[PDB]
Order: C-alpha cells, then structure tokens, then sequence
C-alpha cells in the first residue's frame, strides 16, 4: 500500500541512501540525492515518491538491504490535488511513524517466509 | 490543506531548487 | 580476439550475406517521418575512454570487446528544475537516444548512419592505448636490480679496508 | 558566516576537522545544513536522537553489530574494531549510529 | 592474551610521542659505525635492524617514534621504511618495556 | 523509391481526412488555424540581424520556442 | 617475428610480441583478459594479489601472469578448469575478511571487487567465523578511510612511492592483522594525492568532497579537457543534471598519462559558487540587473567616446581561442591594438612557435639523458609534468635547477639561484654543461616566470647562447621547452594577441578596458578612472571594479579551443548547460560588435573556427602537435638593439605560484581548495 | 628604404608555410633568409610564421581597422616573395 | 504450407527488429507452426528502408494485420497488401516509433487549451526527464 520510510528504534533513520530502490524501480518513481551528515553518516538531503507514477510493485521494498522503505497496509490515501501525491522525505517519515507497530508486526510474521 | 510540497506557494519558505550560488555585488 | 563462436557468428554472417541499397545522403530522414529540424542537430561519434575507477578493459576498443562501442551523441541543451519538487526539466527530445541506444561497431557504420539521415557529424578517434611498461620496471626482475643503487661497492670489504 | 564557512563534520562517526562531502542542493535557497536542507519543521532531528543514546561498553576488541537484535532484521552484519575506543571517544556503526566502547586494549 | 603491542600505529603516549629526542651515545654511535661497515655504502639500509636493536639495547627495550626517526635520519631514508620494518618483526618492542 | 514512400504517406494523410478518421478539430488545428494565423500576424521589422534577436532571445538557438 | 618479436601461443592462437613483455601482457594481445587487482601498467609489478594465475605447460603449477615472463614458443592457457578453481579459491580468500559494506561503499557501482566476483567467483560463502577488524586514520582533506575493506594490494604505495615521491604509505604489520598507511598520523602531501583513489581497487580509499552524494550510474560522463594549468590533462566531468558530481582523468599517454593533479581534480567545487548570472550594469545603488541589451547599449556609450589605444583589452587565464579571436577582430577594427594578458608577459614576441612552446612534446621528454630546469619549480606549476621528470630521474637522467632551491620530489643539482649563474653556464664554464654537451638527448625547459620578468629578453638571450652552446637544437630533436603556468597564454600567442607598435610605442592612459575573464589584472592596469567592462563567469577581483559585467560560460559549460604548453589544440564540450541568462564568450562579443556598429563576419561557431584556422593553421588540427621550424635564433638576431637596451633586475629565478591550491577564480571560489591551503598552513 | 616603413604601414604581418612542402620551399628559405632583416627593421612590428604540414603558404598583412589583405605566396621564389610584400607595402600606401 | 511433409498451416506473427549498425537495417521475422509437425520454424528476410517485402497474405489471412502493424512501427513498406494503412499509433502520426532512433518520448506532447476549445498538440517538455542508468561492467564478456 502507501509508502513510509522507517526509522530504528532509537530514532535515528534506517535509510543509508544506498540508492538500490531509486535503480529498481521499473517506473522511475523514486529521486534520491544524499550528503556526507555532520556527524559522518551515509543520508539522504531527499527522498521524494511519485504516487501517480508509483506502480506499487513493491521491489522497492525488496532491494533495501536495511528495510528502510516499506509499502505500508493503509489503501486510503486519496487526495484531492495532484501535489498531495507527490511524497517527500518528511512525509515519508510521518508515514513510517504512523504505521510503525503495524508495519513491525507484518514484518516479523514476513520474515519467517522470507 | 495540510501537505504540500516544499515548493508550493502555500509553504512558509517557499523553495526554489537552484543549485548554484549566486555572486552579489558589492554595495555602493 | 580469436572467435566468440556464439551467436554472434550467424549475426556477422547475416552482415555479410545481406546489403543495403545506396540512396542519397539525406533522402531516407525525409522517410523517416521525424520532424526534420531533428537532423539540424550536430553529431559526435565517439567511443567511450576507460572509466579511472575500474581496470577493466570491455568498455574501452580492445580485442577483448565484442561488442558496439562507437556511440552517436547529440549535443547537450538546456535543462533546468522543477519550481515545485525540484527534478530536472528537460525539452530535447533526442536527450537519450544516442547514449543509450545508438551503438555501432566501427567509426565507418556511424557515419554511414548518420551521412545516411543527413546528420552533420564529427568523428573523434579514442586517444590510443599501448600497454607497454617503462624501461625502469619493464619487468618483475627489475625491481631488484643494480640500477636501484648501482652496483655494490666492495671498499667496504676488510681486505679491501686493509 | 554559513554562507562562507568551509562544510566541516562534528566527528561521531569521523574527525572533528574534515571536510563534509556535500552536494549542491540547499545552495540557491541558502540552506548549509544537512537537516535543513529535508526538514522544514523546528521538531527534533533524527541526529538529534542518535546523540542522545549512549556508548555502550563491551568485552573485547571487536564487536558484532547487527543494527537489530535479530540479525534477519536490521542491518547486515558488521566488525568494528574497538581498539583505542573509549566512552568519550567511542566507536560507531555506519549502518545504525550505535555507539561502542571497550578497555580490554589497556590490558582489562 | 595479546602481547605488549597491541597497535599496529603509533599511539602517542607521554613517553612516546613526536617531542621526545633520542640519539646514540659516543661508544653506541661507534658500534653504530663498526656495524655499518659491514655492509657496502651505497647500500646502506642493510643495516637497519642490527641498528634498531642496539636502539633497543640503549633505550631500556622500547623502540619508539624517536628511535626510529633517528635510524631513518642515520640511514638516509623515508622513515615509513623503518616504521615498517620495525613493526613487522617480533624483537621490536614498540611499546613500554620492564627490566626483564 | 523514398519519393515512392513520401507519396504513400502523403496518400495516408488525405485519406485521414476523406475517411473521417481525423475529425473537424483536428483539421481546424493543424492547417486551418496556422494560415489564418499567419495572415493576422502583424510582426515589426527587426533591426537586429537574426544573431542578435536570437542571443537576446536564449542560450541554445536550437531548443524550440513555444506561443512565439 | 622480425627480430626483437617473437611467437607466443594463448589458448592456441598465435600472437607476436616482443620479448619483453610478460604473460599478461601477451594474453592481453590475444584478446584474452586475465583478471587482475594488483597489476597496474605504470606501477610496479607486485604479484601478491594472486589473481592472475593462469597455465604454462612447462610449468609445473599455475604462475602468476604478470611477473612471468613470456618466451618463444610458451603455450598460455586461461581457460582450463584448474585456473577457474584457482579463480575461484582466490576470489574466495579476497571476500571472507572483506566488510559487507557494499550499500555504504562509494565503489559500489564501480567495484572491480564485486564484478569479478559475479564473473570469476562462486556465488555463496562457507565463512562463519570473525572478520577482522581495522581503524581509521585521517590521510589528509581529501582522502576519506575505510581501511577495513582494503584488500592488500600494493598499488597505493608504489604509487606513492614511484610517481608522487612522497614515500608516506607502506605496509605494516606481519600476516592478517598488516595495515597500510601512515604509522603515525600524517596527512597525504603530493598534489597528486588524487591518483590514489582512483588506483584503490576496492574504495578503502575515497574522495571526501564527492561522498555519499551520488552513485556511478547516475552520472552522464563528458570527456573534456582541464584548464588548471598549460598541461591540458584530459578528463572526464561526470554529471547529474545541471550539476558537475566529479572530475576523473582520461588516458592520453602524449599529455596525462592516466594522472590527474588534486586542482584539478576537486576545483568543480567553486563551480556552484560566486557564480554570474546576468548583466549587470553600475548605477549610483551600485552594480544591478540589466538585460543584455541595456548592458551593450552602456557598452556602446562608453565605447563612444574613447578612441584608438584608448580602448584596452586583458585577456585571462581562462579565456578561450575563439572569445580572444572575437575581441581581437572587434577592437582592431575599433582600431585598438592594446591586446595584452593578464600574466604580466604581455610583451613576450609572439614571432616564432619555437619562442614560446614546449618544441619536444611531453612524450619525448622521456628520453631525455639530461634536464636543466630554469627558473621553474615543475611541482607546483604543472604536477603531473614533474611526476613524468620523476620518471626520466628513475630511468637515470641528471636534473640541474638554476632557480631558487625548490622541494622536487627527485633529487637535483641545484647549479644556481640568480640570473649570474645561468649566464655563467651559458658561457661555458660548468661541468654541468659539460654534460648537457655531452648528452645526446639534451633538455632545456625555462619557466613561465622568466616570461614575467622584466628582464626576459636578456634572459631568453642566455638561455638561447647554451642552446647554440651546448647543442640541445639538432637534426631529429629539439631539447628547447617553455612551461606555461595559464592554458590562455599559448592561444593568445598563437592568434597574436600580443600589444601593437603603436601601443608599445606611446602608451595611452586607457579610457575603456575589456576584461576577458582577468581576476589577476595588476592594479596599476586600469586607470581607475577607465570604464571597466568585466566578461566572465566568477565574481571577484575584476568584477567588483566593472561598470558593467558580462556573464560568460565556463569551461564547462561551453565547447571552446585551448592550446597547451606544447601547442597541441584541445578542445572542451558543454557538459552541464549555461546558467541564467550567460552566453558563450564569442557570441557575446560578435553581438556587441553588431551593438557597436562593427559587425564580426563569424556568426556560427564553425566560422569562428575557420577564423581561427586562418590566423593560425594548427588550430585545424585539433588533437595534433605541430612542429616548430627553429626560428629562435634569427629573432635573437633580429631584436639585437632591444636585448642590449634590456637592463639588468635584482630578482632571482623563482615561481610566482604562491600557493598552488588556488591560483584562478574558480580555485579561489571553492571550498575545498580552501580546506586544502588551511591543512598546508598549520 | 621600403624595409623601414613596414612598421607604418602593417599592423601586424602573416607568414603562414608548411613545415615540409615542395610549394613552401620558397616561404621557407624566405622565413629562414629575410625574417631576420625585416624584424631588424621593424623591431614592434609583430611578424608572426605560422606552420602547419598541410597549412597553404601566404603572406598577410592587416592595414589600421581590420583592413586585412591575404597575398598567396605558393610555388614562388625568395624574391618573388620580398616582391609580394613590396606590392603589400604599396597598398598599404593606397589606403 | 502446402508441402506434404512439411504443413506450416499457420503465421503466428510477422515482426521486424531494427539493426542501425547493419546496412540493412531491417530483419522481418515471421513465426509459422505445423500442426501436422508438432514443430515451430522462423523465417528471417533481411531489408533496408526503402526495399519493399512481398505481402504473403494470399498465404495466410493473418498477415494483413501484422504487416500493417510492421510498417507503422517500423517504416517497412509491404508490396501487394489489399490496404496499408497505420493501426497502432495516433491519427496523423509520421514517425515509425520502435525505430531504434526515434525518441522513447516522441516528439509531441497532447493538451487541452481553453483558449481554443479544442484538444492540440505541441512539441514535448518533460517536468522530469527520464533517467538513464548505466548499469555496465567493464569485466562483462557475454556483450556481442
Ligand atoms: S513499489 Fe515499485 S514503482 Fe513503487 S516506488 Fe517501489 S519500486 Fe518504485
Ligand atoms: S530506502 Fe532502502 S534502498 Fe532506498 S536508498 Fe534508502 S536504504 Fe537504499
Ligand atoms: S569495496 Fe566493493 S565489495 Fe567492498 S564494500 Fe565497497 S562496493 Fe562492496
Ligand atoms: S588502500 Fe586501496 S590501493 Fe592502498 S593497499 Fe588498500 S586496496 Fe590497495
Ligand atoms: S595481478 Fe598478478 S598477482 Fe596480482
Ligand atoms: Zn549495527
């Protein structure tokens, strides 16, 4: 379903802008540029999704090695202009941390079969 | 009306994605 | 260098049992239908150099490769980004094509392509590689030769000392 | 002054006195940070949070780190040498941001 | 159970660290030069490990970044050389050393 | 033998229009409106050769020029 | 077989080498590619990787291909079955203690290690235990550590050992727990630091401006050329959108070998910043937006009223052929002929090539039996030129300096510091010039700074005495080389950009000066009371002190034509497109020609080309060198009464180049060079 | 005489030859014999030879305001070509 | 199809595949099965642009579709068929666009303006331009 980026427990982002599902994906949906963060570590200064060219084929969520983005279980996130669609990291992030404990759960019972 | 992009007239600081600096001259 | 002796083999055997018929430099751009201020672009034709990165020697024109590397490419137009989200804008339609699709063996094929379509081109011949070492490591010997230091000097020696 | 300030990096996970490699994003709009330049807001930054969780002490030289608890379900695994670490001074995973240290290099 | 170096980089310490000056006393820097005898002039680096062990012998066991500083300055070569050599074999102690 | 090819195709283009698979609109926009159009234009002769209108104008003459 | 060939078999096909080459580099000959990690053309063999094992009947066991040596007659096999096991076991030995990293890595779409994994490995591991582990150590502003992925290759310190001449890395330690790098914490010096990055195979080394910013293939790559100095180093600028991400080398073995200097390299940095983007014309609030025909139309009233040697123009050192062949045409036919450059040479003859160009091309300076190096410190002036001295030092030629006592990475006989004693070697009276007479190769190279020198004319005259004296001028070479600091200098020489009699002659206070990208002009240039028109594409010392400012492209940005210290003419292409409203430099300079009432008759860039190839005919061959007719000594001859009138200066022979990290406004501009001049002074 | 008054007249001169050509044989013992006499002359009068292998011999002289005048000085001797730039002298005078 | 032994009673398909390094660019492919035979066989003849290909429709009824689809994708015209016209692409289309050098975009771009109450057509602009990954190894062999 919708899109959320993730984030570890501690808070601190999953995402290490490996770029894998920027390269994946088979409708170009996802633009990724990153930085070297003051601290030292591998992020992401943007990670925006088109939903109106978003195929939800989920490969995405198959190509990240550290399962920061995910096709989380809510089908109702219609909106009435086209710009709401177009999703950006923070909105990305909110996504994640609204759906967290469900997203979890379908992600432990996911792992025994793959 | 509460996502917008960050380039949206609605947005606070409105963005314009330039990637370049730009020289401004001296005053006076 | 020797054969692939795959299905390349029956590929340069089509080449050669096939040909096309000769028509004037320009007249099959007007069949192909495309908006004709397409072949006021300019033309490069080029092969790739070796990426510094990687060792590897496929890209690059070697005997090892068997596969097109002379590519045609259009020059490069405005771009610019989008007001809202900030992606690159574009409005030159022939942008990837050459880059990503126009392949061809040999400078010669290309220009028969682009002479054949009425582009105005440039052939730009790759810098030449030769993999010969120099004289001063021309091999593993070398490293632990005399020239290092000159040969050792014997005044050292006790009877020489004495 | 963050208009000609050389980009340098804080040092948790490298020097204090590097350079930062940055894109040019954020540089017509006036942004020199690399959370202003993805969060509008005024709320806590993940960097923020990663900060506030402390060095971990651990027995050895090298520590495995799998990012989770269960290895199938966070970062891939990962040695980090704890040689000549300490608690001001601590080691970090690049995956995670988790931060470790350990003495037994003093001879403890 | 590691032995007494640990490190294979210089960990400075109030011992050793950049400031610290050492040099071969007189009668030292005369078996320096009877050791250096033996081998031929122009190949001079040959005797880099019989001088870092009388280094060794006079700085109480302990080579450290001076000591090496030092055979490299006598040996007229890059010091990373003698960095190396006294860090890949056994003998050279690089780190503080008892009486026994 | 692409005069043969030319003449076919210009034939296709007749027979849009005679066989009603193009419509009124479509005729409307791409032949009657531009000749009007032109016939209405009142353009002032510009002292500027074409290298001069043309620089002020944009960086890259090639890239086309939309609602001119 | 002609005589030094000879026969070798590879997997059963006949190829012919020469006997000096090896295994490899006969496989490579067949077609064949042997995989390789250590192995590099212009380093050391090393052999430690093991990767290039391959089957010699003769031989009992599988050799290691490039530190075997080919004989006649040896059949080659890379293909049998004990070789791809070998292959396989190797490729498994390089990857158990190797750090699952690759997400992190900035190798990981250009990682020789992962592809010949998937090529030459197997596809799982049996590895359960504990990889090891190793710490970071800072190498300096530019080079990022990961020495934990670093496969123990040597190809880093024999490059910092044989081409920079730093001798700061090695190798310590003993068995798995060896690291390299510095023992204590020391920062990489060489300007060539660069190289190393791109000789790391496997990303333990990495560059720490372009980190985590993006990955390889998102990048469209355009093969240009570098304007950082006269050497022309042929590079690849790898872009995403409208942004340059990194600058790489290109293999050229006549200019850069595969060697790029770390200015050039990480001066794209300065290229997003203080960055012109429109006219800009002065008023009483100061310099503000104009559009571009507001801007010609102030042009066009200040050029009204001056005349003659009034109207100035100073070139810079980024200025291109055809903006210079524009600004001539237009001010001669103004009727100005006050055309100098910025360097502070600008009365250096234009006569003769010979005069100003490297006539033994870079190439050929290899062999060379002895070198004398006048008034120049190669290091800072051109880095990759002193790594090639360093090659000719290694190969034995003898290296004398009559400059100031200079850090070259290779030893040198300093002959002496000050004019007296060139003029002593001159006359004959040295046993280093009895070894430039003995030598049957002989270089001369002069630097840039005796160019700019007030006393260049006397000075080029002794130089010219031991180039008859010793003979360094004969039939098959020619051992007289100038080195130029500015990619401008030689093209401006070439289409004659040089100050007319008239202005040379009776100076004329200028009314109006045209500054063609010159951020470096002496002050004294200017009136100060002239009205400045600054073209260009970085704001600094020239466009603050501008009436009105022209926005110019980049050599980026644009496809222009340089010349090098050895007169070869390269060419650029526009990787990333013009910013805001700037031109290219030509046309903005024909279309106020058409503004002024003197209209150019160019008005393509084919026709300026043409123009160009008119003026002078080497520029119709781009990518080729030219030779020069030694000429030299009949100008000598002919500016007898000028060399006497030239007086004597109490100056010694020394490089202008103050600090080597910045040295034109883009270097200036950027950050990184910044960075790398604070690291120089602490 | 004409010699001293190239300086006046010329702007800048162009003596553009090929390297190693049968036609620029007499460019080249130009260049080589007279270069030398006509700089001793005109000492700030920029003569500039220029040389490619294919390049077509000439003789260019550019008068005041770009007036440019391009003389071919092919397959001609030494003399024909100090004649040439006599003839070029003359019209510099004309203007 | 009418050899006893050998029964291809049926035309699958009939495709082109564009060659711009070869002279002959053009190869058309045509598919046939034998019921009889249980076996599949594939019939290549290799053209430039301006070559016609004989229409076998007589042959088999299916072709008429499939050699009209040919010529509109790829330009290659087909001599003898009862009606050649254009099927896939849009009404007043010109270009042949699985031609290797035609656009992946094209060169047209469809909008509705008010001003005109009519749906037109205008050269293409791209909000965001299609991103080309080059994803090849030097090291790779299997390219021919
Ligand atoms: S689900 Fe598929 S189309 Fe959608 S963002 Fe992920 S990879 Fe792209
Ligand atoms: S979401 Fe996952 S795959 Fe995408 S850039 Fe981040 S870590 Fe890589
Ligand atoms: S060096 Fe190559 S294999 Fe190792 S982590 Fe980096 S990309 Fe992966
Ligand atoms: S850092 Fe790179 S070049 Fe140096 S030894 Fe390690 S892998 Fe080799
Ligand atoms: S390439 Fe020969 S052993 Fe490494
Ligand atoms: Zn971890």
């Amino acid at each position: 379903g919708e899109h959320a980026l993730r984030r570890y427990p501690t808070g601190e982002e999953r995402c290490i802008s490996c770029k894998l599902c920027e390269a994946i994906c088979p409708a170009q949906a996802i633009t990724i540029e990153a930085e070297e963060r003051e601290d030292g570590s591998r992020k992401t200064t943007r990670y925006d999704i088109d939903m109106t060219k978003c195929i939800y084929c989920g490969f995405c969520q198959e190509a990240c090695p550290v399962d920061a983005i995910v096709e989380g279980p809510n089908f109702e996130f219609s909106t009435e202009t086209r710009e709401e669609l177009l999703y950006d990291k923070q909105k990305l992030l909110e996504n994640g941390d609204k759906w967290e404990q469900e997203i979890a759960a379908n992600l432990r019972t996911e792992s025994l079969y793959r | 009306e509460c996502y917008n992009p960050k380039g949206s007239w609605f947005n606070p600081a409105k963005r314009n994605w330039k990637k370049v600096e730009i020289w401004q001259p001296p005053q006076v | 260098a020797t054969a692939p002796q795959d299905f390349s083999l029956a590929m340069k055997k089509a080449d050669e049992i096939y040909s096309g018929k000769t028509v004037k430099a320009g007249d099959i751009g007007f069949s192909a239908g495309v908006p004709l201020e397409t072949y006021n672009r300019k033309v490069r034709i080029f092969c790739p150099a070796k990426a510094a990165s990687q060792s590897g020697l496929g890209r690059t024109l070697h005997p090892s490769s068997k596969a097109p590397q002379w590519k045609i490419v259009f020059e490069n137009l405005s771009k610019w980004e989008n007001p809202l989200m900030g992606w690159t804008s574009t409005a030159d339609p022939l942008e990837n094509v050459g880059r990503s699709t126009l392949l061809f063996y040999t400078k010669e094929e290309a220009a028969a392509f682009c002479a054949k379509h009425g582009w105005e081109y440039v052939v730009d011949e790759p810098n030449p590689r030769k993999h010969i070492r120099q004289k001063r490591y021309l091999g593993y010997g070398d490293n632990y030769s005399i020239k290092r230091k000159g040969v050792p000097d014997l005044a050292h020696l006790p009877s020489n000392r004495s | 002054a963050e208009k000609n300030k050389i980009p340098e990096t804080v040092g948790g996970a490298a020097f204090k006195g590097d350079l930062r490699g940055t894109s040019a994003v954020g540089l017509g709009d006036g942004l020199y940070s690399h959370t202003s330049k993805w969060m509008q807001g005024n709320g806590k930054s993940p960097m923020d949070y990663i900060n506030e969780v402390e060095p971990i002490k651990v027995k050895g030289l090298v520590v495995a780190s799998h990012g989770s608890d269960d290895p199938a379900l966070g970062c891939p695994v990962e040695y980090i040498s704890l040689k000549g670490t300490s608690y001001e001074n601590p080691a970090v995973c690049k995956y995670t941001g988790n931060r470790y240290y350990s003495d037994c290099w003093k001879h403890g | 159970t590691n032995s007494t170096d640990v490190f294979n980089v210089h960990h400075d310490t109030p011992e050793n660290n950049k400031d610290t000056k050492f040099d071969f006393t007189e009668a030292n820097y005369k078996l320096v030069n009877k050791i250096m005898s033996n081998y031929p002039s122009n190949y001079k680096a040959s005797a880099m490990i019989p001088l870092l062990d009388l280094a060794q012998q006079q700085n109480g066991g302990v080579v450290s970044l001076a000591v090496m500083n030092r055979v490299a300055q006598i040996l007229e070569v890059p010091p990373i050389k003698v960095y190396e050599v006294a860090t890949f074999f056994t003998m050279f102690n690089r780190s503080k050393m008892g009486k026994y | 033998r692409v005069t043969d090819l030319l003449i076919f195709k210009g034939r296709e283009e007749l027979e849009t229009y005679l066989f009603m698979y193009k419509q009124r609109h479509h005729a409307i926009t791409e032949y009657i409106e531009p000749y009007q159009i032109k016939k209405l234009l009142i353009e002032r002769k510009s002292s500027n050769s074409a290298f001069l209108d043309s620089f002020y104008e944009k960086a890259y003459p090639l890239v086309h020029s939309k609602y001119a | 077989l002609p005589a030094d060939k000879m026969e070798v078999f590879v997997n059963g096909e006949a190829v012919v080498v020469p006997k000096n080459f090896t295994v490899l580099q006969a496989c490579d000959a067949a077609g064949v590619d042997v995989p390789r990690f250590c192995y590099h053309q212009r380093l050391s063999i090393a052999g430690n990787c093991r990767m290039c094992l391959v089957e010699i009947e003769k031989a009992p066991k599988p050799v290691a291909s490039c530190a075997f040596p080919a004989g006649p007659g040896m059949k080659i096999k890379t293909d049998t079955p004990v070789i791809k096991k070998a292959r396989e076991g190797v490729m498994e030995f390089l990857l158990i203690n190797h750090p699952l990293d690759c997400p992190i890595c900035d190798q990981g779409g250009e990682c020789d290690l992962q592809d010949q994994a998937m090529i030459f490995g197997s596809d799982r591991s049996r590895f359960i235990e504990y990889k090891r582990a190793v710490a970071d150590k800072n190498l300096g502003p530019l080079i990022k550590t990961s020495m934990n992925r670093c496969i123990h290759c040597t190809r880093c310190v024999r490059f910092t050992h044989e081409v920079a001449g730093t001798s700061e890395l090695g190798i310590t330690g003993r068995g798995r727990d060896s690291e390299v790098g510095t023992y204590i914490e020391k920062l990489h010096s060489s300007e060539l630091s660069g190289n190393v990055i791109d000789l790391c195979p496997v990303g333990a080394l990495l560059s720490k401006p372009y980190a985590f910013t993006a990955r390889s293939w998102e990048l469209k790559g355009t093969e240009t050329i570098d304007v950082s100095d006269a050497l022309g180093s042929n590079i690849k600028v790898d872009c995403r959108g409208t942004e340059v991400m990194r600058i790489t080398p290109r293999l050229n073995d006549a200019i850069n070998e595969e060697w790029l200097s770390d200015k050039g390299r990480f001066q794209y940095d300065g290229l997003k910043r203080q960055r012109l983007n429109t006219p800009l014309v002065k008023g009483a609030k100061g310099l503000e937006n104009a559009t571009w025909s507001a801007a010609f139309d102030a042009i066009r009233t200040a050029i009204a009223g001056a005349k003659g040697n009034e109207l100035k123009a100073i070139a810079g050192k980024l200025a291109d052929a055809e903006s210079m062949i524009a600004l001539k045409d237009l001010f001669n036919k103004l009727g100005s002929g006050n055309l100098i450059h910025e360097d502070g040479s600008a009365t250096l003859s234009a006569d003769v090539r010979s005069s100003y160009i490297a006539n033994t091309t870079i190439a050929s300076i290899e062999k060379a039996d002895v070198i004398l190096l006048v008034g120049t410190n190669p290091r800072f002036e051109s880095p990759v030129f002193n790594a090639r001295l360093r090659k000719v030092f290694l190969d034995g030629a003898k290296v004398g300096l009559v400059g100031e006592k200079v850090d070259l990475t290779y030893a040198y006989q300093h002959l002496g510091a000050d004019v007296a004693a060139l003029e002593s070697l001159a006359s004959g009276k040295g046993a280093f010039f009895e070894a430039l007479k003995g030598a049957k190769n002989p270089v001369v190279i002069v630097g840039s700074s005796v160019l700019r020198r007030d006393d260049r004319e006397a000075v080029l005259k002794t130089v010219n005495d031991l180039v008859d004296a010793a003979g360094v001028v004969k039939e098959g070479w020619n051992g007289f080389n100038v080195l130029h600091d500015n990619a401008s200098r030689v093209a401006a020489l070439d289409i004659g950009f040089v100050p007319s009699a008239s202005a040379r002659t009776n100076p004329v206070p200028a009314k109006v000066v045209y500054l063609l990208g010159s951020d470096d002009f002496k002050d004294e240039e200017i009136p100060a009371d002239a009205f400045v028109i600054y073209q260009g594409h970085h704001g600094d010392k020239g466009a603050a002190r501008a009436n009105v400012v022209l926005p110019g492209a980049a050599y980026t940005e644009k496809a222009s034509l340089f010349a090098n210290t050895e007169g070869r003419v390269q060419t650029t292409r526009t990787a990333v497109p013009v910013l805001g409203d700037a031109r290219e430099d030509w046309k903005i300079i024909r279309a106020l020609s058409e503004v002024v009432g003197q209209q150019l008759p160019y008005d393509s860039q084919p026709q300026v080309r043409a123009r160009l190839a008119e003026v002078a005919p080497h520029f119709a061959e781009i990518g080729k060198a030219e030779s020069a007719l030694w000429l030299n000594g009949q100008y000598f001859k002919g500016v007898k009464d000028l060399v006497a009138k030239a007086a004597r200066s109490t100056a010694s022979l020394a490089t202008n180049i103050s600090n080597y990290y910045m040295t034109d406004a883009i270097s200036r501009a950027s950050r990184t060079m910044a960075k790398c001049t604070a690291v120089r002074q602490q | 005489a004409w010699k001293t008054a190239l300086t006046t007249t010329f702007q800048e001169l162009r003596i553009t030859l090929s390297q190693s050509s049968s036609s620029s044989a007499g460019a080249r013992e130009f260049v080589l014999g007279q270069y030398a006499e006509l700089k001793a002359a005109n000492p700030l009068l920029p003569i500039l030879v220029r040389e490619s292998n294919a390049a077509q011999a000439s003789l260019t002289a550019r008068y005041d305001f770009g007036v440019e005048k391009k003389v071919s000085i092919e397959n001609d001797s030494a003399s024909g070509i100090l004649s040439k730039l006599e003839g070029l002298v003359k019209h510099g005078q004309s203007l | 199809r009418d050899h006893v032994n050998l029964q291809y009673k049926t035309l699958i398909d009939i495709t082109a595949v564009d060659y711009p390094e070869r002279s002959a660019r053009f190869e058309v492919v045509y598919h046939l099965l034998s019921p009889r035979l249980n076996n599949r066989i594939r019939i290549k003849v290799v053209v430039d642009e301006v070559t016609s290909v004989p229409s076998v429709s007589r042959i088999w009824n299916a072709a008429n579709w499939f050699e009209r689809e040919t010529w509109d994708m790829f330009g290659v015209f087909f001599s003898n068929h009862p009606d050649l016209r254009r099927v896939l692409t849009d009404y007043g289309f010109t270009g042949h666009p699985l031609r290797k050098d035609f656009p992946l975009t094209g060169y047209t771009e469809v909008r509705y303006d008010y001003g005109k109450k009519r749906v037109i057509s205008e050269p293409l602009e791209l909000t965001q331009e299609f991103r080309y990954f080059d994803f090849s190894s030097p090291w790779d062999t299997l390219s021919r």
